């Protein structure tokens, strides 16, 4: 009961969804990789 | 062709005085997390290509 | 529609394509949604010969 709003970048969660509650959220996100980009007769 | 805009997801039609908001959110929030959302997605939107 | 037909109490859950909008979230609440899909432009494409 420090704060009845929070805002930031907080991932909804399971864990989270009945501890507290959240609105509609605004943008979409998720899990990714990132990786550095590798390098590379008239068939085709 | 063109670009996604005005991007909006889906929902679950219900009463406001239904008691089965969490009960229903819950769910779909762990079927989402266990990847039964992407294996749908493969089994019924991915069939072939072109 | 499905909107008034859930509204006049016949149906209490809706599991269909249905895109949440604010006019539709002002009279009946939704859920968290399966996955985030736009709007775009689909024409049909010709194929260039000579
Ligand atoms: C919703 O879940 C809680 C705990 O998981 C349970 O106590 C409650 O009975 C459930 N609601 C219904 C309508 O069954």
């Amino acid at each position: 009961q420090r704060a009845v709003m929070a805002v930031g970048s907080l991932t909804i969660n399971e864990e989270r969804s009945e501890v507290v509650d959240f609105s509609v959220p605004f943008v979409e996100t998720g899990i990714s990789v990132m990786v550095s980009r590798s390098n590379g007769f008239l068939e085709p | 062709t063109g670009e996604l805009f005005f991007r909006s997801g889906f929902g679950i039609g219900m009463r406001k005085d239904s008691p089965w908001k969490q009960n229903v959110s819950l769910s779909i929030l762990k079927s989402h997390e266990n990847g039964f959302m992407e294996d749908l997605d493969k089994t019924w939107v991915r069939y072939q290509e072109c | 529609g499905m909107m008034g037909e859930l509204l006049s109490g016949q149906a209490d859950m809706i599991v269909a394509p249905l895109t949440i909008n604010n006019e539709r979230a002002q009279y009946i609440e939704f859920s968290k949604p399966f996955k985030y899909q736009g709007l775009t432009i689909l024409v049909k494409k010709e194929i260039p010969r000579s």
